[PDB]
């Protein structure tokens, strides 16, 4: 349907409040069923004229002359839903044509640290708001994470390129404010084992199968065998695939150790069996002898005589009838014995080309996760799995940071600003920051509220990067330390000519060995100009960060020239390699759910700050330090759809507190 | 609720996380035990095939050609004497005293044995062959 739609698109349940809602609207959820159904209406209403046309602004009166009676009667109600859509970010936000240009009049100051897109985000809302904001970006560009190579024709992302599917996803809404090329990308995607042969469909099909049944295993494992600690220490994913590998080797043995068992028991039976016919047969040619002895004594004879060849002649023909039924149990059981000698059970639970596929899989999963699985919780590696979007996946074939460029058009953003502490106290906060071209040009910004959207990788630095003045408390700190910050890496390959398939989005390269099964074992052809990603991914990441270029593009070029032939694979013509974990504005790719970790930290992640107050005796001070970024978005964590969801909620969030509500 | 053909079991699960070395300690110990029961069909096939080799032959130089008689209603003295003698050896084994004299049914050989209980002494000779 047309309004329910609506919900389903701003990922609300169309026929039910909120928590949120709940909160800003308790008379309606404390109340009569059919206020509240009235109340859904004109918020899935008003969602769907907004969504119905995201270019231009929604405003209470265009909103409301759309509305038809009885929905129209409560103008107050109405009022008070849409000027809760709009605060919150679920109309009017990212680039629409406003109606009533913005008032001069502006109210507040916000600093947001960081112009990554949870930061632009923010930013757009807050000053759609009314409120002066002031963005200060460390590096000489805007986007963060979002981060397009151009050089001539070639255009190719170096940090977030896949858009995921669009039921659901804000960036929906972002796609029709701003020319996105959107493509889908088409999931088939063949394997090359290391010898650049491909893997038999018969086994691509196989192993896959198995991987995705080892998943089910460890969750199997997680949720009905409690196994979650072991040696007092939190269970990985990884650690867990291993249990049951192990498992299901075991089980391989038990079954050939039973097997084995059935043929010994039927040998040992058909020797005790040939046994008895060997004595039985000594007995019956005894026993013969006697009869031919006494069947000469010639006739005429005394009837004692008689008896003893006609007695002996039936002795005989018993021992020789059972006999017979012997030799007929003989030919069952090497029948039974043939049988077995034929049924044997597997050899093994997984060959050398099958563990070397799986490990593909694996690396896989630690490329979507961007760790190693010796580090993702058992438990919770995959709590956000109830919020994924529906429809294909897609990239962006004009380079994601059209984006980030966009959102930035309007704002007043400081670039080559690198923030090197945050003031916070009762009356309002400082943040000192320097050139980062001459760090000794130094800024004070003084400011109502503070919007820290830093990267988790960043947070985590030790020494720090940023000092908090005072320090963040120790409920914020321990999240920091507990949550995962991984990292990723994309090797950029510009050639002047296609020779890959250009029908096949994705292809792959298995690796020899597992410690090397992330590295450059997956190829993404998503351009229009003859350009390929390599990934490297999980261990691989890290370790591939201190080689050189030159080296890398080398074992590239190696790949390729195994697949598809070496007279075929021509030198690139460009190439850039990304070192997320390196880049001191990362520090990482982005977070994941680490053993030991859980989502209540991305909602500890979101909480802000308070000060204390200066005078003591004072009233309660107002937060005055907030987070945003995709490690504060417990639903949709490390994607771009996430962190721009955050930077919508803490712009709400912040207007909230110095606007009211 | 494991996957199918997924072997999980609590117990198993236990013992390959009990010990940092417990596991390939588990999969080697059914290494060894694997060899050891191909070790003994090894030696049961080559002590088998032993015996198969003796029952070269079979009992086919000792079958005796198999004689059908008419069973007779009537008895010869050469036929009561053979009864008896088939008594003192089987006892009441009416089978094979049937089968020693050839012409006799089981059920004529029962009835001998009440018609000629008297003139017979068959009580004395049942004694008889019960003390061997
Ligand atoms: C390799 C890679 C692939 C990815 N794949 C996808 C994908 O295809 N799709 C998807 O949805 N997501 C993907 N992601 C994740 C996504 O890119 C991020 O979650 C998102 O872009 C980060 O947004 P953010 O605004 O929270 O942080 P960021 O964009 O990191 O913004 C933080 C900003 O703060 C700046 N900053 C840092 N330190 C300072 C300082 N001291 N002073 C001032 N400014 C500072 C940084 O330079 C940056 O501009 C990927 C990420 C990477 C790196
Ligand atoms: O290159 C960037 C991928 C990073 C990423 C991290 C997420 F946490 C969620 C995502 F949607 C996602 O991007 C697309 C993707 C989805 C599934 C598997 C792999 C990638």
């Amino acid at each position: 349907s047309g309004v329910e739609g609506a919900a389903f698109q701003s990922r609300l349940p169309h026929d039910r409040m909120t928590s949120q809602e709940a909160a800003c609207f308790p008379d309606i959820i404390s109340g009569p069923q059919q206020t509240q159904k009235v109340f859904l209406f004109i918020r899935n209403r008003t969602l769907q004229l907004w969504l119905d046309n995201p270019k231009i602004q929604l405003t209470f009166e265009a909103t409301l002359q759309q509305l038809e009676a009885p929905y129209n009667s409560d103008t107050v109600l109405v009022h008070r839903v849409h000027s809760y859509l709009e605060r919150h970010g679920l109309i009017n936000f990212g680039i629409y044509k406003r109606i009533k240009p913005l008032p001069t009049k502006k109210t507040g100051k916000v600093i947001i640290i960081g112009s990554g897109v949870s930061g632009l985000a923010a930013a757009r809302q807050l000053q759609s708001f009314g409120m002066d904001v002031t963005l200060l970006e460390a590096r000489d560009r805007v986007g963060g994470r979002v981060a397009t190579f151009r050089k001539g024709n070639y255009v190719a992302d170096l940090g977030a390129m896949v858009v995921t599917g669009l039921g659901g996803n804000p960036m929906a809404v972002v796609s029709k404010q701003v020319n996105m090329e959107l493509a889908k990308i088409k999931q088939k995607c063949p394997l090359y084992e290391a010898n650049g042969q491909a893997v038999p469909k018969e086994k691509d099909e196989m192993v896959e199968q198995e991987f995705n049944r080892l998943l089910e295993a460890t969750s199997y494992l997680s949720h009905q065998l409690d196994f979650n600690v072991l040696n007092n220490k939190p269970v990985s994913l990884g650690q867990a695939l291993e249990v049951v590998i192990q498992l299901q080797e075991k089980h391989v043995k038990d079954e050939q150790i039973e097997h084995w068992k059935k043929i010994v028991k039927t040998q040992e039976e058909l020797k005790e069996l040939l046994n008895k016919m060997v004595n039985l047969k000594e007995k019956i040619k005894e026993l013969h002898q006697q009869y031919k002895e006494a069947s000469e004594v010639k006739p005429p004879r005394d009837i004692t005589a008689e008896f003893l060849v006609k007695s002996k002649h039936r002795d005989l023909t018993a021992l020789c009838k059972e006999y017979d039924e012997l030799a007929e149990t003989q030919g069952k059981l090497e029948e039974k014995l043939q049988e077995l000698e034929a049924n044997p059970p597997s050899d093994v639970y997984l060959s050398s080309r099958d563990r070397q596929i799986l490990d593909w899989h694996f690396a896989n999963l630690e490329f979507a996760n961007a760790t190693p699985l010796s580090t993702l919780s058992l438990k919770h590696w995959d709590q956000d799995d109830d919020f994924e979007f529906t429809g294909s996946h897609l990239t962006v074939r004009n380079g994601y940071s059209c984006v980030p460029v966009a959102l930035a058009e309007g704002l007043d953003i400081k670039l080559n600003t690198a923030v090197r502490q945050v003031r916070y106290t009762a009356s309002g906060c400082e943040v000192i920051a320097v050139n980062t071209r001459s760090t000794s040009q130094t800024f004070i910004y003084k400011c109502d509220a503070v919007l820290c959207t830093l990267p988790l990788g960043v947070l985590k630095q030790q020494p720090p990067a940023v000092q908090f003045v005072p320090p963040l408390p120790e409920w914020k700190t321990s999240a920091v330390q507990r949550m995962g910050f991984g990292n990723l890496n994309k090797v950029v390959l510009c050639f002047d000519r296609v020779f890959w398939d250009p029908s096949v989005n994705l292809f792959g390269h298995v690796g020899s060995t597992t410690a090397s099964r992330g590295e450059l074992f997956l190829f993404w052809n998503l351009y229009k100009a003859p350009i390929l990603l390599a990934l490297v991914a999980g261990e691989a990441a890290g370790i591939m960060e201190n080689i050189s270029d030159d080296v890398i593009v080398g074992r590239c070029l190696a790949i390729l020239k195994g697949i598809f032939g070496s007279s075929a694979v021509p030198q690139p013509k460009e190439t850039v390699v990304s070192r997320w974990r390196a880049d001191p504005w990362a520090r990482g790719s982005y977070s994941y759910v680490a053993a030991g970790s859980s989502g209540n930290d991305y909602d500890l992640m979101a909480q802000p700050i308070t000060p204390g107050p200066s005078i003591p005796g004072a009233p309660q001070p107002i937060p005055r330090l907030f987070f945003a970024g995709e490690h504060t978005i417990r639903n949709y964590p490390a994607t771009v759809h996430g962190a721009l969801l955050s930077g919508l909620r803490e712009a709400g969030r912040i207007a909230d507190q110095f606007l009211g509500a | 609720k494991p996957p199918k053909g997924m072997f999980l079991s609590q117990e198993d699960v236990e013992a390959v996380s009990a010990n940092a070395t417990a596991a390939t300690t588990v999969l080697r110990q059914l290494d060894m035990e694997l060899v050891s029961v191909k070790r003994q069909i090894q030696n049961i096939k080559q002590t088998n095939s032993a015996l198969k080799e003796k029952l070269d032959g079979g009992i086919e130089p000792y079958r005796l050609p198999e004689v059908i008689q008419k069973c007779n209603a009537r008895w010869t003295t050469e036929e009561q004497l053979l009864a008896v003698q088939a008594i003192r050896k089987y006892g009441r084994d009416f089978q094979a005293i049937s089968d020693v004299i050839g012409n006799k049914s089981v059920v004529q050989v029962k009835n001998f044995f009440v018609n000629y209980r008297r003139r017979f002494n068959i009580d004395e000779v049942l004694q008889e062959w019960e003390a061997e």
